[PDB]
RNA sequence: UGAAAUUCUUGGAUUUAUUGAAGACUAACUACUGCGAAAGCAUUUGCCAAGGACGUUUUCAUUAAUCAAGAACGAAAGUUAGGGGAUCGAAGAUGAUCAGAUACCGUCGUAGUCUUAACCAUAAACUAUGCCGACUAGGGAUCGGGUGGUGUUUUUUUAAUGAC
């Protein structure tokens, strides 16, 4: 266990959050990884560094990165806490671009087709694909288990080529249905 | 049948006496049957903070190419300047105007370069409107400014001490006064640097430039 | 004994039985934002702790205070002080 | 005095709201 | 006393490099894929390829000399993703855990400024 | 790929790095905010002419509104004759034809996509909402101009401007 460092750059949307979070955040990095926290105000970025006499699990250091990366994604602190209990989640990233090229009204309406009303479609994809999904505009990150996350990728992408939301509902049953079986 | 690195030669890096730390690593080659054509030519990229040794360069990367091979040592000039991705998508954010400006120069010892200079608006203490959008006039007047300053600092200038300019952002300091009664700005930097055209090789400039 | 609806929004409210929803929209129905810190607006009570049957409460006018980060709902308020509320704001 | 900032501060949160 | 290396790691949809050369770039020092780790076309791209596939480049980079290595992830990126995928993130954990100094982590995806048209098509792709 | 198979590959594919060439397009900043009669319009700099609004104790004095006939422009696709031909790609060919959330997937790709000189004049060419004129509520945000303050910052000599 050598003496390490790593740095994660908050942007200013979510530091407030960090800021309200933050009681929360640096107990379990310092006493379960033993990781030593820091975060510069004048550059706006955690720094992590691995303390070699306490630390001991070698791969604490960037379990901690991650932990903050998934924070600073937008996702949830609890839903990142999952990431340091666990060893087997990884997060899922890209645009609705990809997919298509939607622009003006239509982009409006694509993103809201994902969230659903009052966010119970996105809500859907989370609980039958056992992930988390933030929809950061037209930015899209999925949470969670490798095979998990392509689950809901796909409906997400269904969701934005066009699938109305009632028929994505329906494979979802279809899938989580599976999920139990197995 | 033959493990390659069995045949390799390790090589230690040099770097200009511009910066602190000359020491950046070692790299490796096939052993001359000759080495020297496979190492000139080569270019290392490495940050800033290695170099000078202070985090406040981290999003700094410097291109050095090996232009001279001496008994083991890897004597290299500098060949480019970049800012990291992550510091750049930071930089960038809405509500705000984006003025970049790009100029060619040749310095006086004849190296052809381009700099690339990027400048944010910003909102000031006491400031109640969201966005700090800046007219197109004070866009055009601002990128004039800057170019004019990127011309005077390189043309006065040789290589090394536009390198020497480079390292303590000292022309961002003169943009940033000379442009602050136009517009207040933020994030004033030298964003990039490329070398298109080099002159006739100079191994005494080398030498001297490596002490 | 039977019991109405506001008042055991009240009695939960000091136990954990009792959660809120995000705030209401609509006509009659508007968030008034006192400071960046304060607002007034109706929220759907729910009372129940998805495994066991709970179920939404008649809406409330309730102060709501940003504490750490999140709304938390210090006060119920009458139908009258609500209104009342509005044209303050509004004169 | 500082308490200035202050109602800057404020001001800015009820535009943005 | 520490040489360091430059890891790349290069996470596709299909499958995962790990790469790692010179500080210059030259010279590769060991690539391995997710495909020789794995007998089914299908799990190359699995994290549990990645895995396999970053412990052999850090056990090679052991004899060879390397003890540091900086890390570039980068994805397919031009008209496509320009985000690593979980294959790059796995692999990225995997050289911490091998011993490996990681020196920095930048990512250096190809982001073009204006591009041409992608394969899907005015109806997209990626059903 | 749901798994495969056409495909490339020990003559070194994929990947790494130093370059060079070709043709498109102007990300992030980007916002129903701005401009234009509409269709449309986004890298830097120069030139050519054009335009709204604002300010005016300047100028002509009904010169105006609407508009059959007639005229200019008119997204994308399309036609004629040259050029160019990177990406994408109707058509065509070909691999596979097993499994229903992933059930239409892959490779090669002609015409086209670009541009020059003319044709064609159609779109959910949408605010599914003719044009001009008057009047009939409060409220704060924004874009351009103008007026005012013994208001902040700046000019780090003042100041005057610029920005608030
Ligand atoms: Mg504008
Ligand atoms: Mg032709
Ligand atoms: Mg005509
Ligand atoms: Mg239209
Ligand atoms: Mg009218």
């Amino acid at each position: 266990i050598k003496f390490e460092s790593r740095k994660i750059m908050v942007p200013p949307h979510r530091m407030t959050p960090l800021r309200n979070s933050w009681t929360k955040i640096y107990p379990p990095l310092v006493e379960h990884l033993k990781l030593q926290v820091r975060m510069n105000l004048k550059t706006k970025s955690v720094e992590l560094r691995t303390n070699p006499k306490f630390t001991t699990d070698p791969g604490a250091l960037q379990k901690g990165a991650d932990f903050i990366k998934a924070f600073t994604l937008g996702f949830d602190l609890d839903d990142s806490i999952a990431l340091l209990r666990l060893d087997d989640l990884y997060i899922e990233t890209f645009e609705v671009k990809d997919v298509k090229t939607l622009t003006g009204d239509h982009l409006s309406r694509a993103i809201g087709r994902i969230a659903g009303k009052d966010g119970k479609t996105k809500f859907a994809i989370e609980n039958a694909t056992r992930t988390r999904i933030v929809l950061a505009d037209s930015k899209i990150h999925i949470l969670g288990g490798f095979t998990h996350i392509r689950m809901a990728r796909e409906s997400v992408v269904s969701l934005i080529l066009g699938s109305p939301p009632g028929k994505v509902y329906g494979n979802l049953r279809t899938v989580a249905s599976r999920l139990k079986e197995r | 049948v033959v493990d390659p690195f069995t045949r390799k030669e390790w090589f230690d890096i040099k770097a200009p006496s511009t910066f602190e730390n000359r020491n950046v690593g070692k790299t490796l080659v096939n052993k001359s049957t000759s080495a020297s054509d496979a190492l000139k030519g080569r270019v290392v990229e490495v940050c800033l903070a290695d170099l000078q040794g202070s985090e406040d360069h981290s999003f700094r990367k410097i291109k050095l190419r090996v232009d001279e091979v001496q008994g083991k040592n890897l004597l290299t000039n500098f060949h480019g300047m970049d800012f990291t991705t992550d510091k750049l998508r930071s930089m960038v954010r809405k509500w705000q105007t984006l003025i970049e400006a790009n100029v060619t120069v040749k310095t006086s010892d004849d190296y052809v370069l381009r700099i690339f200079a990027i400048a944010f608006t910003r909102k000031q203490a006491n400031q109640v409107k969201r966005h700090s959008y800046a007219q197109s006039s004070h866009i055009r007047a601002i990128r004039k400014v800057i170019s004019e300053i990127l011309t005077k600092e390189v043309q006065g200038s040789t290589l090394a001490q536009l390198t020497s300019k480079l390292i303590p952002e000292v022309i961002n300091k003169e943009i940033e006064n000379a442009t602050k009664d136009i517009f207040p700005l933020q994030n004033i930097h030298v964003r990039k640097v490329k070398l298109l055209k080099q002159p006739k090789f100079d191994v005494g400039a080398l030498m001297a430039l490596h002490g | 004994c039977d019991i109405a609806s506001t008042p055991l929004a009240n009695i939960a409210r000091k136990g954990l039985l009792l959660t809120y929803s995000k705030p209401l929209t609509g006509q009659g129905l508007k968030t008034v934002n006192l400071s960046p810190t304060e607002r007034y607006c109706y929220v759907v009570p729910r009372f129940g702790s998805d495994l066991k049957i709970g179920w939404d409460l008649n809406p409330i006018a309730v102060h709501q205070k940003k504490q750490k980060g999140q709304w938390t709902v210090i006060k119920f308020i009458t139908r009258k002080g609500f209104q009342t509320i509005t044209g303050e704001e509004k004169e | 005095p500082e308490e200035m900032r202050k109602r800057t501060t404020e001001m800015r949160l009820m535009r943005e709201l | 006393s520490q040489v360091f290396g430059v890891a790349r790691i290069y996470a596709s949809f299909n499958d995962t490099f790990v790469h790692v050369t010179d500080l210059s770039g030259k010279e590769t020092i060991a690539r391995v894929t997710g495909g020789m780790k794995v007998k089914a076309d299908r799990d190359e791209s699995s994290p549990y390829a990645a895995m396999l596939a970053a412990q052999d480049v850090a056990a090679k980079c052991k004899e060879v000399g390397i003890t540091a290595v900086h890390v570039k992830i980068r994805a397919t990126g031009g008209t496509r993703t320009k985000t690593p995928g979980p294959g790059g993130q796995a692999a990225l954990r995997a050289l911490a855990r091998s011993g490996l100094r990681i020196g920095r982590i930048e990512d250096v995806t190809p982001v073009p400024s204006d591009s041409t048209r992608k394969k899907g098509g005015r109806r997209g792709r990626r059903l």
